[PDB]
Parts: structure tokens; C-alpha cells; sequence
């Protein structure tokens, strides 16, 4: 743990995933363990796979080295651009809303719509079933209104959606 | 243009289009045969403003 | 591959069968047009057949992979259309011929298969038959004639759907996603 | 890259689209003729009335 | 951007 938390230390953003103090990831892998003596692989593996709040850093940047060469049949709603390449971002409580990697990042603020509702997150292009997919949870939340769940602040807004390859 | 889903509307319009025509050019082709159509008239029934013939 | 000579081989063992079923429906009588006789379509389905064979021996052969392969695959591709757009065809006169003569009644005449139509007025259409052995002879197993032929059409048609919807779904189903 | 409609494609759907919108016009015309020919109106065929019965 | 229906 320590080594691994030394390279965002050398870049001054250790605190973000929870500083120096190996301690607690330590508590959190023994309480998924239920106190085990000894922890094997097969255990680490389950335990990672749940985006452990320290080491957000290895899979998003396979993630990143996975979305660096593809291309979307789509538009960026704001920049205008045709096709995006890299990243997409989907909205939820919206129809035909999407956003660019850059946009979503620097925070292009167009009139109208802002930027702190649910996203979606894509890498590899989409396919027919997850559109429909989204279309049906789209017309859902349609009719879920009245702000169940509010996040004004950023505070740490990285683990979007997973794919799952 | 023409990106995504609206190419993969455009098509089905256009194909659904295409059907209905050919539908339709059989209706007439089917029309014209029924009646022996003529410049003057059906078969050797001429029609003209005044009446039949 | 695999499937495709699968297909293939039951492309051309139902034409051979539809062939054979309507040389034999030319055969019992000359009373019956040719529309009615759709050997014609197994004529065609039996090229179709032909091509297939082919096609995947030279396919299992050699040059495999190269551009004038596909700039004729898109021609089986259509030739089989056009197969199944026929099969469909014949059954549709099949079942049109077999509704009018299902609900009809007849009798024997010297030398034809002469009777009428039900009809509420004593004027209707009248059917006449080339040198009918007997009409309760040729008119009781034709029907079934026609009923095992539109079968064979049938299977002949999903069979030719299925063999243009592989190759496609082999095309455009499925996308690289890495590189 | 781009995605849609970019080269030879383009040309061939609006050739498509051509012809189409030729047959489309071509089937109008035809069926114009027919109604000029029999003087079809809207209270029928104006020469004789197709009862029911 | 292969296209079909
Ligand atoms: C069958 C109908 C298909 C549905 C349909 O036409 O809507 C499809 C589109 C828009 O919806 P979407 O799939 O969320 O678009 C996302 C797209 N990838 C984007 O972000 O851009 O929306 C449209 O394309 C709607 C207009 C359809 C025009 C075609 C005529 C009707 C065809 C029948
Ligand atoms: C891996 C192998 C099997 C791929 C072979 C590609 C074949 C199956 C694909 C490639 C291009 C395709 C053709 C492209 C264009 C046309 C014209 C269109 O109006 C109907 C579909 C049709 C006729 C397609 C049929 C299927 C086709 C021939
Ligand atoms: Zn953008």
C-alpha cells in the first residue's frame, strides 16, 4: 500500500485518496476478510474489485490506455464535435444529450443544463442494447422526479459507472 | 451529417417508402389490366364528354 | 464453412424433391396451367443449389480470401433472394388454387371432370378436366399432392431466408472493438 | 476520422433518391391520366354508379 | 462507420 501511494505522493495528490495512512484500506480488507488470519489471492482479487478508494488509480488508467484510439457514432453537444474520440459521456435525466471528454472535464458550461445530475460513462463504442437500455432508464427516471438524491459538490466524483468490459 | 440512429431511421423510411410504391405501381399495373386501357377510352368503349360509345 | 454446405445440401436435396414433384404434377393431367406447376422455381433453386456446391468446394479449395470471392458471394447472396422471393411465390398460388378448389362439388362427366362452383344463381364458373380416369380419383389426392408440395415449398423458403441471413449476420453483426 | 455518408456511398443514395422520386413522379402521372381519361369525380365515375346490390 | 439498416 505505501508504495503504491508513493507515485501519487511524488505528484502531490495523495490526500485525495486518503493520504499517507495505510491504515484504514488495512481495516477495510480485514473486515471484508472477517478478521482472517491470512489473506490469499483469489480473496485480494474480490477485494479490489470493488474500486478500493486508494487504488482508483490503476484500472482508470487502463481504462484511459483502453479509450485513447476509439470511435463513436456520435456528437458532442456542446463543442459540436462529430465524431467524439475517446471517452463519452451520457446523460440520464435527458434525451439526446452527450459530451466529450474535454468538455466534460474544463466544464463548458452552455446555458440551460448543468453538469451536476447522473452521467454515464463509455470507452469501448456502444452497441444497440445499451441504448435501448439507457432510452428505458431515461423514460424511468422521467417519472422519478422530485430530487431523490442531490450532489452539488465534486468532493470526489470519479467512480461514474462501470462497463464491465 | 447523418451519424448514428438517424441513418439507421433513414434507411427503414426509405425501404418502407420503396414498399409502398411498389405496392402501388401494382395497384395501377392491375388497373390497367382490368380496364383494356386506351388513349380514347376502355377497350373499344369510347368515352367522351357527351356519353359512351 | 460447416453451415453454409449444410444448407447448401438441403437447398439442393428440396429442389430436386419440388423438381421431381412437379414433372409428376405434369405427368397426372395437362388440365392445369403453368403457374400451377411451380417447377420452374425448383428449376431455379436447383442452380441456386448448383452454384452453392460450387462455391464452397472452390471456397475449401483455394483463393480464399481475396475480392472478386466477395464480389460474387454478393451474388449468391442475391441469387438466393430471389430463390426464397420464388419459393414464396409458389406457395401463395399453391394455397390460393387450393382454397378455390377446397370448398367446391363435383361430378363425372363422359370424357372430363366438368361441375360448378356453388352458386346462388344457376350462372357461375365452370371447370372442365383433360381425360379424367375418375373425378373422385384425381380430385381427392390432388389436394393432397398440393398440401405435401406446399410444404415443400415452405421448408424450401425459411430454408433460403436462413442461408441470406447468415452471410449477413456474418458481416454486419458483429464490430472489432481493440484496434 | 468521419462518420456517415463520405464518399462514393453519398453518390449512390442520392441516385437512389433520384430515381425514386422519378418512379414516384412517373406512377402520378399515370394515375392523372386515368383520372382525366374517365372523368372521375368526386361524385363518381360520371357515366355510370357501381351499386351495392 | 459501417453502414446498414
Ligand atoms: C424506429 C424508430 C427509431 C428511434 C428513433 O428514430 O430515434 C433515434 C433518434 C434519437 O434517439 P437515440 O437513439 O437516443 O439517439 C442517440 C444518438 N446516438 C445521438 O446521440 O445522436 O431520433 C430520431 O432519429 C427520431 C427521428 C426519426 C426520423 C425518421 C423518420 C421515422 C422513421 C420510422
Ligand atoms: C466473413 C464473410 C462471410 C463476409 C462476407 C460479406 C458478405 C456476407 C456481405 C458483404 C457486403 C454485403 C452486401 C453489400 C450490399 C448489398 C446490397 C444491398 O441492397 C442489399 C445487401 C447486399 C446484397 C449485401 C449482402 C451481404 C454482403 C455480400
Ligand atoms: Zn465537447
Amino acid at each position: 500500500l505505501h508504495d503504491s501511494i508513493q507515485i501519487p505522493r511524488q505528484l502531490g495528490e495523495v490526500a485525495s485518496f486518503g493520504g499517507s495512512n495505510i491504515e484504514p484500506s488495512v481495516r477495510s480488507c480485514f473486515q471484508f476478510a472477517n478478521n482472517k488470519p491470512e489473506i490469499e489471492a483469489a480473496l485480494f482479487l474480490d477485494w479490489m474489485r470493488l474500486e478500493p478508494q486508494s487504488m482508483v488509480w490503476l484500472p482508470v488508467l487502463h481504462r484511459v490506455a483502453a479509450a485513447e484510439t476509439a470511435k463513436h457514432q456520435a456528437k458532442c453537444n456542446i463543442c459540436k464535435e462529430c465524431p467524439i474520440i475517446g471517452f463519452r459521456y451520457r446523460s440520464l435525466k435527458h434525451f439526446n444529450y452527450d459530451i466529450c471528454q474535454s468538455c466534460f472535464f474544463s466544464g463548458r458550461v452552455a446555458k440551460g443544463h448543468k453538469m451536476h445530475y447522473p452521467m454515464v460513462e463509455y470507452c469501448t463504442p456502444t452497441t444497440s442494447g445499451e441504448d435501448v437500455r439507457d432510452f428505458a432508464k431515461v423514460l424511468k427516471n422521467k417519472f422519478r422526479t422530485k430530487r431523490y438524491f442531490a450532489k452539488h459538490p465534486r468532493m470526489g466524483y470519479l467512480p461514474v459507472q462501470t462497463v464491465l468490459e | 451529417g447523418i451519424y448514428g440512429w438517424r441513418k439507421r431511421c433513414l434507411y427503414l423510411f426509405v425501404l418502407l417508402l420503396l414498399a409502398i410504391l411498389v405496392v402501388n405501381l401494382a395497384l395501377t399495373i392491375w388497373i390497367l389490366k382490368v380496364m383494356w386501357f386506351s388513349p380514347i377510352g376502355m377497350g373499344h368503349l369510347h368515352v367522351t364528354a357527351d356519353g359512351l360509345r | 464453412c460447416r453451415f453454409p454446405l449444410l444448407l447448401a445440401l438441403l437447398q439442393l436435396a428440396l429442389g430436386i424433391a419440388v423438381t421431381v414433384l412437379g414433372f409428376l404434377m405434369a405427368s397426372i393431367s395437362p388440365s392445369l396451367l403453368v403457374r400451377d406447376t411451380p417447377f420452374w422455381a425448383g428449376s431455379i433453386v436447383c442452380v441456386v443449389a448448383y452454384l452453392g456446391l460450387f462455391m464452397l468446394c472452390v471456397s475449401y479449395q483455394v483463393d480464399e480470401r481475396t475480392c472478386v470471392q466477395f464480389s460474387m458471394k454478393v451474388f449468391y447472396f442475391l441469387l438466393s433472394a430471389l430463390g426464397l422471393m420464388v419459393c414464396m411465390l409458389a406457395v401463395a398460388f399453391a394455397a390460393h388454387h387450393y382454397s378455390l378448389l377446397a370448398q367446391f362439388t363435383c361430378e363425372t362427366s363422359l370424357d372430363s371432370c366438368q361441375c360448378k362452383l356453388p352458386s346462388s344463381e344457376p350462372l357461375s364458373r365452370a371447370f372442365v378436366y383433360r381425360d379424367v380416369t375418375d373425378c373422385t380419383s384425381v380430385t381427392g389426392t390432388f389436394k393432397l399432392f398440393l398440401i405435401i408440395q406446399m410444404v415443400l415449398n415452405l421448408v424450401c423458403g425459411l430454408v433460403c431466408l436462413l442461408a441470406c441471413f447468415v452471410m449477413w449476420k456474418h458481416r454486419y453483426q458483429v464490430f472489432y472493438v481493440g484496434v | 476520422h468521419k462518420t456517415g455518408l463520405r464518399g462514393r456511398k453519398g453518390n449512390l443514395a442520392i441516385c437512389v433518391i433520384v430515381l425514386l422520386f422519378i418512379l414516384a413522379v412517373i406512377n402520378l402521372l399515370i394515375t392523372l391520366v386515368i383520372w382525366a381519361v374517365i372523368r372521375i369525380g368526386p361524385n363518381g365515375c360520371d357515366s355510370m354508379e357501381f351499386h351495392e346490390s | 462507420a459501417l453502414p446498414k439498416m
